[PDB]
Protein backbone atom coordinates (compact mmCIF):
# COMPACT_ATOMS: atom_id res chain seq x y z
CA UNK A 1 0.00 0.00 0.00
CA UNK A 2 2.59 2.58 0.70
CA UNK A 3 4.50 1.55 -2.36
CA UNK A 4 1.31 2.88 -4.25
CA UNK A 5 1.06 5.83 -2.36
CA UNK A 6 4.06 6.92 -3.16
CA UNK A 7 3.89 6.05 -6.68
CA UNK A 8 0.77 7.80 -6.98
CA UNK A 9 2.28 10.70 -5.13
CA UNK A 10 5.57 11.22 -6.84
CA UNK A 11 4.49 10.42 -10.98
CA UNK A 12 3.31 13.26 -13.02
CA UNK A 13 1.48 10.84 -15.93
CA UNK A 14 -0.64 8.16 -13.66
CA UNK A 15 -3.01 10.55 -12.40
CA UNK A 16 -5.25 7.84 -11.14
CA UNK A 17 -5.20 4.73 -9.85
CA UNK A 18 -7.94 2.60 -8.78
CA UNK A 19 -7.69 -0.82 -6.38
CA UNK A 20 -9.15 -3.56 -5.13
CA UNK A 21 -9.40 -5.72 -1.62
CA UNK A 22 -10.99 -8.50 -1.42
CA UNK A 23 -11.42 -11.62 0.55
CA UNK A 24 -13.49 -13.38 2.91
CA UNK A 25 -16.18 -11.85 5.01
CA UNK A 26 -14.89 -10.94 8.30
CA UNK A 27 -11.05 -11.11 7.13
CA UNK A 28 -10.29 -7.36 8.57
CA UNK A 29 -10.46 -5.46 5.24
CA UNK A 30 -12.30 -1.98 6.09
CA UNK A 31 -9.71 -1.92 9.22
CA UNK A 32 -6.60 -2.09 6.84
CA UNK A 33 -8.12 0.58 4.26
CA UNK A 34 -8.48 2.75 6.97
CA UNK A 35 -5.07 2.69 8.19
CA UNK A 36 -3.65 3.00 4.87
CA UNK A 37 -5.79 6.18 4.44
CA UNK A 38 -4.83 7.75 7.46
CA UNK A 39 -0.86 6.34 7.32
CA UNK A 40 -0.53 8.25 3.83
CA UNK A 41 -0.68 11.84 5.25
CA UNK A 42 -2.48 13.37 2.26
CA UNK A 43 -4.56 16.70 2.08
CA UNK A 44 -8.04 15.58 1.52
CA UNK A 45 -9.28 12.31 2.44
CA UNK A 46 -13.06 11.24 2.28
CA UNK A 47 -15.45 8.01 3.16
CA UNK A 48 -19.00 6.90 1.45
CA UNK A 49 -20.22 3.75 3.46
CA UNK A 50 -23.63 2.26 3.09
CA UNK A 51 -23.72 3.52 7.06
CA UNK A 52 -24.87 7.14 6.23
CA UNK A 53 -26.65 6.11 3.61
CA UNK A 54 -30.06 5.32 4.96
CA UNK A 55 -33.85 5.90 4.89
CA UNK A 56 -33.20 7.87 2.32
CA UNK A 57 -34.40 8.04 -1.86
CA UNK A 58 -32.83 6.72 -4.67
CA UNK A 59 -32.30 10.43 -6.34
CA UNK A 60 -30.98 11.30 -2.88
CA UNK A 61 -28.08 8.55 -3.24
CA UNK A 62 -27.36 9.70 -6.65
CA UNK A 63 -26.92 13.16 -5.77
CA UNK A 64 -25.13 12.61 -2.70
CA UNK A 65 -22.82 10.28 -4.37
CA UNK A 66 -22.22 12.62 -7.34
CA UNK A 67 -21.48 15.49 -4.91
CA UNK A 68 -18.95 13.40 -3.23
CA UNK A 69 -17.10 13.16 -6.37
CA UNK A 70 -17.25 16.99 -7.34
CA UNK A 71 -15.90 17.86 -3.82
CA UNK A 72 -12.79 15.95 -4.64
CA UNK A 73 -11.47 17.89 -7.30
CA UNK A 74 -10.19 20.82 -5.89
CA UNK A 75 -7.16 19.75 -3.21
CA UNK A 76 -4.50 18.39 -6.02
CA UNK A 77 -4.05 15.13 -3.49
CA UNK A 78 -6.94 13.19 -2.88
CA UNK A 79 -8.08 9.76 -1.56
CA UNK A 80 -11.62 8.18 -1.78
CA UNK A 81 -12.83 4.88 0.18
CA UNK A 82 -15.70 2.96 -0.89
CA UNK A 83 -17.14 0.28 1.79
CA UNK A 84 -18.93 -2.75 0.51
CA UNK A 85 -19.60 -2.25 -2.80
CA UNK A 86 -22.46 -5.27 -3.21
CA UNK A 87 -24.97 -3.42 -0.49
CA UNK A 88 -24.63 -0.31 -1.96
CA UNK A 89 -26.14 -1.75 -4.62
CA UNK A 90 -28.86 -3.71 -3.43
CA UNK A 91 -27.68 -7.20 -4.08
CA UNK A 92 -29.62 -10.23 -3.40
CA UNK A 93 -29.24 -13.40 -4.95
CA UNK A 94 -32.70 -14.55 -4.97
CA UNK A 95 -34.38 -12.79 -8.04
CA UNK A 96 -31.45 -11.54 -8.38
CA UNK A 97 -32.55 -7.63 -7.29
CA UNK A 98 -30.66 -4.80 -7.04
CA UNK A 99 -30.76 -1.29 -8.47
CA UNK A 100 -29.18 -0.91 -11.51
CA UNK A 101 -29.21 3.17 -12.17
CA UNK A 102 -26.56 3.25 -9.01
CA UNK A 103 -24.12 0.14 -10.36
CA UNK A 104 -24.06 2.55 -13.17
CA UNK A 105 -23.40 5.92 -11.91
CA UNK A 106 -20.46 4.22 -10.09
CA UNK A 107 -18.95 2.62 -12.72
CA UNK A 108 -19.24 5.89 -14.50
CA UNK A 109 -17.57 7.82 -11.79
CA UNK B 1 -71.18 -51.52 24.67
CA UNK B 2 -70.20 -50.87 28.35
CA UNK B 3 -72.23 -53.82 29.91
CA UNK B 4 -71.26 -56.55 27.54
CA UNK B 5 -67.92 -57.68 26.97
CA UNK B 6 -67.96 -58.94 23.58
CA UNK B 7 -69.86 -55.07 22.86
CA UNK B 8 -66.55 -53.49 24.34
CA UNK B 9 -64.65 -56.01 22.45
CA UNK B 10 -66.03 -54.78 19.53
CA UNK B 11 -66.04 -51.29 20.28
CA UNK B 12 -62.23 -51.41 20.73
CA UNK B 13 -61.42 -53.22 17.53
CA UNK B 14 -63.08 -50.05 15.41
CA UNK B 15 -60.89 -47.79 17.38
CA UNK B 16 -58.37 -49.54 17.10
CA UNK B 17 -58.69 -49.79 13.31
CA UNK B 18 -59.29 -46.07 13.17
CA UNK B 19 -56.79 -45.01 14.97
CA UNK B 20 -54.75 -46.86 12.56
CA UNK B 21 -56.79 -44.77 9.47
CA UNK B 22 -56.36 -41.45 11.06
CA UNK B 23 -51.86 -42.46 11.42
CA UNK B 24 -52.07 -43.33 7.60
CA UNK B 25 -53.72 -39.83 6.97
CA UNK B 26 -50.80 -38.21 9.25
CA UNK B 27 -48.25 -40.06 7.55
CA UNK B 28 -49.57 -38.82 3.71
CA UNK B 29 -50.23 -35.41 4.78
CA UNK B 30 -46.51 -35.42 6.03
CA UNK B 31 -44.86 -37.05 3.13
CA UNK B 32 -46.66 -34.46 0.77
CA UNK B 33 -45.80 -31.35 2.67
CA UNK B 34 -42.08 -32.94 2.83
CA UNK B 35 -42.67 -33.19 -1.25
CA UNK B 36 -44.20 -30.14 -2.03
CA UNK B 37 -40.58 -28.37 -0.19
CA UNK B 38 -38.05 -29.78 -2.38
CA UNK B 39 -40.67 -28.82 -5.19
CA UNK B 40 -40.63 -25.33 -4.17
CA UNK B 41 -37.23 -25.32 -3.49
CA UNK B 42 -36.34 -26.75 -6.85
CA UNK B 43 -37.61 -24.05 -8.91
CA UNK B 44 -36.45 -20.99 -7.70
CA UNK B 45 -32.85 -21.82 -6.90
CA UNK B 46 -31.43 -20.34 -10.13
CA UNK B 47 -31.21 -17.68 -12.02
CA UNK B 48 -34.88 -16.28 -13.54
CA UNK B 49 -36.88 -15.34 -16.21
CA UNK B 50 -36.11 -11.53 -17.49
CA UNK B 51 -37.49 -9.14 -15.03
CA UNK B 52 -41.26 -7.87 -14.82
N1 LIG C 1 -4.26 -7.35 11.02
C1 LIG C 1 -5.57 -7.12 11.04
N2 LIG C 1 -6.27 -7.27 9.89
C2 LIG C 1 -7.58 -7.05 9.91
N3 LIG C 1 -8.36 -6.69 10.93
C3 LIG C 1 -7.65 -6.55 12.05
C4 LIG C 1 -6.28 -6.74 12.19
N4 LIG C 1 -5.88 -6.50 13.50
C5 LIG C 1 -7.00 -6.18 14.10
N5 LIG C 1 -8.10 -6.17 13.29
C6 LIG C 1 -9.47 -5.88 13.70
O1 LIG C 1 -10.30 -5.80 12.58
C7 LIG C 1 -11.54 -5.23 13.05
C8 LIG C 1 -12.21 -4.47 11.95
O2 LIG C 1 -12.36 -5.31 10.79
P1 LIG C 1 -13.27 -4.87 9.58
O3 LIG C 1 -14.27 -3.83 9.87
O4 LIG C 1 -12.36 -4.62 8.38
O5 LIG C 1 -14.05 -6.15 9.23
P2 LIG C 1 -14.65 -6.80 7.91
O6 LIG C 1 -14.40 -8.24 7.84
O7 LIG C 1 -14.22 -5.91 6.76
O8 LIG C 1 -16.16 -6.61 8.14
P3 LIG C 1 -17.51 -6.94 7.42
O9 LIG C 1 -17.55 -8.39 7.08
O10 LIG C 1 -18.58 -6.55 8.44
O11 LIG C 1 -17.52 -6.04 6.18
C9 LIG C 1 -11.16 -4.36 14.25
O12 LIG C 1 -11.83 -4.83 15.42
C10 LIG C 1 -9.64 -4.54 14.38
O13 LIG C 1 -9.23 -4.62 15.73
Amino acid sequence: GARYVRQVRESDKSRLVSLLIHGPAGSGKTALAAEIALKSGFPFIRLISPNELSGMSESAKIAYIDNTFRDAYKSPLNILVIDSLETLVDWVPIGPRFSNNILQMLKVA
Amino acid sequence: GIHDTNKQAQAENSRQRFLKLIQDYRIVDSNYKEENKEQAKRQYMIIQPEAT
